[PDB]
C-alpha cells in the first residue's frame, strides 16, 4: 500500500506504452508462465500471452 | 442423435462439476469459497482424468 503499482501506471502513461501487471506471488508452477502445450483440452497460454494480447503492443510496460 | 446430452457428453469430470455445484447449491455458501471452488473446478478441467495430481485435486474439492 505505497503506490508502487500506481507508480508503474504513471510511468506507463509518461511513456505512452500500455500497462499490465502480473502476480508471481508464491507461484511454483512455471506452467502459468509457459501456459501448457495446448495438446490437452483446457490447456491455456501463459499469462504473458494474455498481457501482450490485451495491451495490443510489443513494447508494453509489464 | 440418440445421445441428446447422454453418455459421452458428460465427460466424467463435468459430472463432478455438476455434483459439487448442486451439493453446495442448497448451501448459503461464502463468496470467497465459491470462487475458490470455481478455481478448483477450472483446474479440474485443466487436468487429465488419469493422474495423481488430479486425484489430489478431486480429494481436496471433496
Ligand atoms: N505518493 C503517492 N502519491 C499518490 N498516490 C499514492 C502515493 N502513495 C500511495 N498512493 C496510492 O496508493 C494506491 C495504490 O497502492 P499500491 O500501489 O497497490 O500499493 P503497493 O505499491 O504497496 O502495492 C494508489 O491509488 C495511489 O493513489
Amino acid at each position: 500500500g505505497v503506490g508502487k503499482t500506481s507508480i508503474a501506471r504513471s510511468i506507463a502513461r509518461a511513456l505512452n506504452r500500455e500497462y499490465f501487471r502480473f502476480s508471481v506471488g508464491g507461484m511454483t508452477d512455471v506452467a502459468e508462465i509457459k501456459g501448457h502445450r495446448r495438446t490437452y483440452v483446457g490447456a491455456m497460454p501463459g499469462k504473458i500471452i494474455q498481457c501482450l494480447k490485451k495491451t495490443k503492443t510489443e513494447n508494453p510496460l509489464i | 442423435i440418440i445421445k441428446k446430452e447422454l453418455g459421452l457428453e458428460k465427460d466424467d469430470k463435468d459430472a463432478i462439476e455438476e455434483k459439487f455445484r448442486e451439493r453446495l447449491k442448497e448451501l448459503v455458501v461464502p463468496k470467497h469459497v465459491m470462487d475458490v471452488v470455481d478455481e478448483e473446478l477450472s483446474k479440474l478441467g485443466l487436468l487429465d482424468n488419469h493422474s495423481s495430481e488430479f486425484n489430489v485435486t478431486r480429494n481436496y474439492l471433496d
